[PDB]
C-alpha cells in the first residue's frame, strides 16, 4: 500500500565518500585489524576508479543477493 | 576486453592529453600531445625505429626528433597526427577498445567549427564510438569546482576562455576568447633566456623552456618593484640544471614570463590582458549577477599553477572592480586536471544519459547534428 | 552488531543472515558458510528519534570493567556521545551489562582469543571514539575554503587508540589528494564534505568490521 | 490539510499580489506580480531549472529572466500567466487548497468585463473554490479606514479610482479611472534617469528603476521653489548603492517622479491630475454630500508612500475646493495594504455570507453570474 517518505535526511545519507587517504591513512596505522579491514589501502595497489555512493552499494548488493538467491530453488 | 560501460574522458585541451574512466578522481592515462618524426636517416639495421613518435616516447627520444604539436590554440591543424594521439590515446596508454565505450570530448568556445564537426566525424567514423560529445572545457572546469555559478578562467596551452555562469546559465554574449596562453609565454620565455644568453631554438630545446617555465616561475604580485628588486640584488638569481651538464642561473626572467599573461604588450598581442577580459565579461553580463562572478571566480585550467597568482588576480580585480565587493578567486590545487574532473562528473550524471549524440543519430542527419544536439 | 530498539520494535533485525549448508554430491554433510546482506550502516552515525544505535554500543559501555574502558578511553555516559542520545540509553526487558558478558563468553566459544576479541572492542570503540569529533571553518588565515579539526584531545586518543601518527589523519579529514602518473597534490575539504567523511569513515569502518567479524567466524 | 473554512483574500490590484486569510492583521503572502522565463539557453546538466519563476524567487533570478507582469493597468493579459501566479499564489505561498475555502477576489471599477467574468470562470473552474467575490479594491479600502462616507484615492500599480462613498451608498455615476499610476512613474523615472546620466533598459533595470523610486523619492510640497532649490545647491544630491557596485546620485529626479502624478503632461499622458480628478469627482457629488468628502478624503492605497504627499493634496485641494471648509487628507500608514485589510474585514462579515458567489448558482446561469449578484 501506498508509504509516506520524508525527504529530510536523503542526501545526507546518500554520502559514503571514503577516498584515498582515509584508507591509506588506516592502511598506515599499527593497529593490524584495520590493515586487515582496508586492503586498499596500499599505494603500491593503485586505487581505481573509485567514486561513492550508499544507493549504488545497497542496490547492486539486492541485485547480488537477488543474483545468488535467484541462482538456487 | 573490458566488461563495462564505462564512459570515456578524453581530453586534449590544447597542449597535454589527459585522459580516462567516467566516475574516477584522477586521469589515468596523462601524456603530452606531441608527434616525433626522425629529421634524419637511421643507420643501425634491426632496431625497429618507426616513423612515429607519440605521447611521453617522444620524448624519451626528443633528441632526434621534430617534436610538432598537433593542436595548436586549440584548433586542430593535422588531422592524421591527431588520428595517431588518439589512437596512442586509446589502444597504447589508456589500453581499451574504443567500441564498447562512449566518448567525452572537449573543445574551446568559439572554435572553428570544422574542427568539432571532423572531430566527430573521426571519432564515429575510424574509432566507432556509440557515443560522443563534444564537452566545453570552462564549463567542465566549474563542474569540478563543485558550483552552479561563477565565470571562469581556465588558461590552457592554447587558449583562455572567461565563460561567465550563472545558476546553470551561461551567458554566451558575454564570453570571450583569448590567444595569448602557456605556449606563447614558453616562446617569450625562450626569447628573454635568448636576451639573458641561453640560446633554445630546437623544439627539444623548447620543451626544456617548457620545463623551466614548469619549475621556476613566479607571479610578480607588484611587477614595478618586483623588477627593481630584480635589478637590485641577487637574491632572485636561481640555478637550474639543464639535462646534460652546463647549469642555468635566471634573474628577471624568472617573473617577466607570467607578466606577460598579464600584459600582453610585452609579447606584442593587441589585448587587455587577462585581469581586464575578466573584468570586461563580468560588464558584459548584466546588473544582478555581478556580486555571484565575483565570490565565485574560478581560476582552475592550466598555466595557473605559478604561485601568488591568485593574489596578483585580486588585488588587481579589486584595483578594477568597485568597492565593497568580496573579489573570491577560488584557486583550487587541484587544477590543471579539473577539466578532466568535470570530464568525470559530467560523464557520471543520471542526466546526461539521453544528451550523448549517439549512432543511428549521427548517421540520421550526418556530421551536422553536433550542431544541434550539443551546443 | 545488528540489532537495534525501533519506534515499533524492542528488538530488530537490520540486516540479512545467509546460511550455506553444504552437503557432499552423494550426501554428506560437509560445512556451511554464513554471509551478510544489506547492514543499515546509517544507524551508526545518526538514529531518528525514539530509536536506538546498534547493541553492541550500549552492551560495550554498561558491560564493561573499569581496566577496559580505561583502556579503551570510554566515558560511560550516554550523554557524551554525538553517536549516542540520553534518551534510548535504557529500555526495560533488556539488561546490558550481562548481555556485554554473554557475547564476549559467546564470542570465546565461538572461538577468538582475547587479545582478538579485545582488538575487536578497539575499533568498535574507535567507530563509537570518531562521535565527538567536530569541525569548523578554516578563516584565520583564510584560504582557501579549509575545514578545520575542533580539538585535539578526542582526536589524540583515537590515534593513540589505533597507533597512528595524529598530523597524517588531521590532514586526512581536511584535504583529499589527486594523484597523476607522475605527482600527486592535496587539495582541500570543505566542512561538510569534512562532516561527511567522519561519518562516512565511521560507518564504513564498522560494515567493514562486521564482514570481517562474519569472515573470521566462517573459519 | 486545513481545519477551516477561513475566506481566502487574494488581492492582485494591478503589481504587488498580497493574500491571506479573513479575520487577519496582515496579510500572509505578499510578492511581487511577475513570472519569469529563461531568455537564453541552459548548459549546465541537472539543475532543475524550470521554465516558469513566479513572485520573488524571480527576483532572485532576475538577471536571467524576462520579467513580465501578466496584469497591465488592472487588465489581465496573459490568462495562463495570472494561472502561474494564483497556483504559486495558493500552493507555494499560501499553502493551502483552494478546494476547501471561499475567495476573496479584488478589481478595478470600470474594468473590461471579460477580466471579470472570465477570472470567475478561472476561480470555479480550474481550482474549483466553493464560493467566489469580486470586490472592488477603493471600496475595501474605505473598510480599512473604519469609516462608511467619504471619498477613496488608492492609486495602485496600475489605476486610481477616486470612488465617492456617502453613508453606505456608493456613487456610480462620479466614479473616476485614471490610468496614470506608479509603473508609469517608474518608466518616466527611467527615462529622466537615463536623462541624468544612469541608462536602464532591461526589465531587471526596470525593477531596480522601481526599487529607486519606493526608496529615495519625496513629493516636493512647492515643485517651483523645490525645483530651484535643486537647481540651486547639491543639499538634495543623494547617492544609492546600485546592486552589484556602481552608486547613482539623483537630484532632482527625486521629486520629478510623483509631480508626474500630480501633473501627466510631464508624461504627455492627456489628464487633469490626481487633485481634479478628486475635485471632478466631489463636483459631480451632489451639493449636500461635499463637505463629508472633504472631512474624510481617504488616501489609503499604493504610490502614496511617499512623504508629504498629504501635504501637497491638502494644500492642492485647500485651492481647488471653496474656503471654511475643513480638507482633511486622512492617510493611515497602514497603507499599501488597506485593500487586502478591507478585504479582511468584509471577508469576515456576517451580513456577507450571503452575498457569494457560489457553485451551483455559477453553474445555474453560467459565468454571467457575477453582473447580477456582485454589482
Ligand atoms: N606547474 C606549472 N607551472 C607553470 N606552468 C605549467 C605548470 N603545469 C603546466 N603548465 C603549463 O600549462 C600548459 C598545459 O595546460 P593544460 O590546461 O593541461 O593544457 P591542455 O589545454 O592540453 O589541457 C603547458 O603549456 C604547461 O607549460
Ligand atoms: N514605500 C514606497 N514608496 C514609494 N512607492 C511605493 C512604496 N511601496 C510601494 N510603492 C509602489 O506602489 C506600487 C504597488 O502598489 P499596490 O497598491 O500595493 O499595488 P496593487 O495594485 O498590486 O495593490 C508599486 O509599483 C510600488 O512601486
Ligand atoms: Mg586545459
Ligand atoms: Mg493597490
Amino acid at each position: 500500500g501506498k508509504v509516506l517518505y520524508q525527504v529530510e535526511g536523503f542526501v545526507d545519507k546518500n554520502n559514503d565518500l571514503l577516498y584515498r587517504d582515509l584508507s591509506q591513512a588506516m592502511w598506515k596505522a599499527g593497529h593490524a585489524l584495520i590493515k586487515s579491514l582496508f586492503p586498499e589501502g596500499n599505494p603500491a595497489k593503485v586505487n581505481l576508479k573509485r567514486p561513492p555512493t550508499a544507493g549504488s552499494q545497497f542496490k547492486a548488493s539486492v541485485a547480488t543477493l537477488m543474483k545468488n538467491l535467484q541462482t538456487k530453488n | 576486453d573490458e566488461d563495462e560501460t564505462t564512459a570515456l574522458v578524453c581530453d586534449n585541451g590544447s597542449g597535454l592529453v589527459k585522459a580516462g574512466f567516467a566516475g574516477d578522481d584522477a586521469p589515468r592515462a596523462v601524456f603530452p600531445s606531441i608527434v616525433g618524426r626522425p629529421r634524419h636517416q637511421g643507420v643501425m639495421v634491426g632496431m625497429g625505429q618507426k616513423d612515429s613518435y607519440v605521447g611521453d616516447e617522444a620524448q624519451s627520444k626528443r633528441g632526434i626528433l621534430t617534436l610538432k604539436y598537433p593542436i595548436e590554440h586549440g584548433i586542430i591543424t593535422n588531422w592524421d597526427d591527431m588520428e595517431k594521439i588518439w589512437h596512442h590515446t586509446f589502444y597504447n596508454e589508456l589500453r581499451v577498445a574504443p567500441e564498447e565505450h562512449p566518448t567525452l570530448l572537449t573543445e574551446a568556445p568559439l572554435n572553428p567549427k570544422a574542427n568539432r564537426e571532423k572531430m566527430t566525424q573521426i571519432m564515429f567514423e575510424t574509432f566507432n564510438v556509440p557515443a560522443m560529445y563534444v564537452a566545453i572545457q570552462a564549463v567542465l572546469s566549474l563542474y569540478a569546482s563543485g558550483r552552479t555559478t561563477g565565470i571562469v578562467l581556465d588558461s590552457g596551452d592554447g587558449v583562455t576562455h572567461n565563460v561567465p555562469i550563472y545558476e546553470g546559465y551561461a551567458l554566451p554574449h558575454a564570453i570571450m576568447r583569448l590567444d595569448l596562453a602557456g605556449r606563447d609565454l614558453t616562446d617569450y620565455l625562450m626569447k628573454i633566456l635568448t636576451e639573458r644568453g641561453y640560446s633554445f631554438v630546437t623544439t627539444a630545446e623548447r620543451e626544456i623552456v617548457r620545463d623551466i617555465k614548469e619549475k621556476l616561475c613566479y607571479v610578480a604580485l607588484d611587477f614595478e618593484n618586483e623588477m627593481a628588486t630584480a635589478a637590485s640584488s641577487s637574491s632572485l638569481e636561481k640555478s637550474y640544471e639543464l639535462p646534460d651538464g652546463q647549469v642555468i642561473t635566471i634573474g628577471n626572467e624568472r617573473f617577466r614570463c607570467p607578466e606577460t599573461l598579464f600584459q600582453p604588450s610585452f609579447i606584442g598581442m593587441e589585448s587587455a590582458g587577462i585581469h581586464e577580459t575578466t573584468y570586461n565579461s563580468i560588464m558584459k553580463c548584466d546588473i544582478d549577477i555581478r556580486k555571484d562572478l565575483y565570490a565565485n571566480n574560478v581560476m582552475s585550467g592550466g598555466t595557473t599553477m605559478y604561485p601568488g597568482i591568485a593574489d596578483r588576480m585580486q588585488k588587481e580585480i579589486t584595483a578594477l572592480a568597485p568597492s565593497t565587493m568580496k573579489i573570491k578567486i577560488i584557486a583550487p590545487p587541484e587544477r590543471k586536471y579539473s577539466v578532466w574532473i568535470g570530464g568525470s562528473i559530467l560523464a557520471s550524471l543520471s542526466t546526461f544519459q539521453q544528451m550523448w549524440i549517439t549512432k543511428q543519430e549521427y548517421d540520421e542527419a550526418g556530421p551536422s547534428i553536433v550542431h544541434r544536439k550539443c551546443f | 552488531f545488528g540489532n537495534a530498539k525501533t519506534v515499533r520494535n524492542d528488538n530488530s533485525s537490520r540486516f540479512g543472515k545467509y546460511m550455506d549448508i553444504e552437503f557432499d554430491f552423494k550426501g554428506d554433510p560437509l560445512g556451511g558458510v554464513i554471509s551478510n546482506y544489506l547492514l543499515e550502516k546509517s544507524r551508526v552515525v545518526k538514529q531518528p528519534r525514539g530509536e536506538r544505535n546498534f547493541h553492541v554500543f550500549y552492551q560495550l559501555l554498561s558491560g564493561a570493567s573499569e581496566e577496559l574502558l580505561h583502556k579503551l578511553k570510554l566515558e560511560r555516559d550516554f550523554s557524551r556521545y554525538n553517536y549516542l542520545s540520553l534518551d534510548s540509553a535504557k529500555v526495560n526487558g533488556v539488561d546490558d551489562a550481562a548481555n556485554f558478558r554473554t557475547v564476549r563468553n559467546a564470542m570465546q566459544i565461538v572461538g577468538f582469543s582475547d587479545p582478538e576479541a579485545e582488538s575487536v572492542l578497539e575499533v568498535v570503540a574507535a567507530v563509537l571514539k570518531l562521535g565527538n569529533i567536530e569541525f569548523k571553518p578554516e578563516s584565520r588565515m583564510n584560504g582557501l575554503d579549509e575545514s578545520k579539526i575542533k580539538d585535539k584531545n578526542e582526536l589524540k586518543e583515537i590515534c593513540e587508540l589505533t597507533s597512528i601518527d595524529q598530523v597524517v589523519l588531521e590532514r586526512a579529514f581536511s584535504f583529499r589528494t589527486v594523484e597523476a602518473k607522475q605527482e600527486k597534490v592535496s587539495t582541500t575539504l570543505n566542512v561538510a564534505q569534512a562532516y561527511y567523511a567522519r561519518d562516512a569513515l565511521a560507518k564504513n569502518l564498522y560494515s567493514r568490521l562486521f564482514s570481517w567479524l562474519v569472515n573470521r567466524i566462517n573459519e
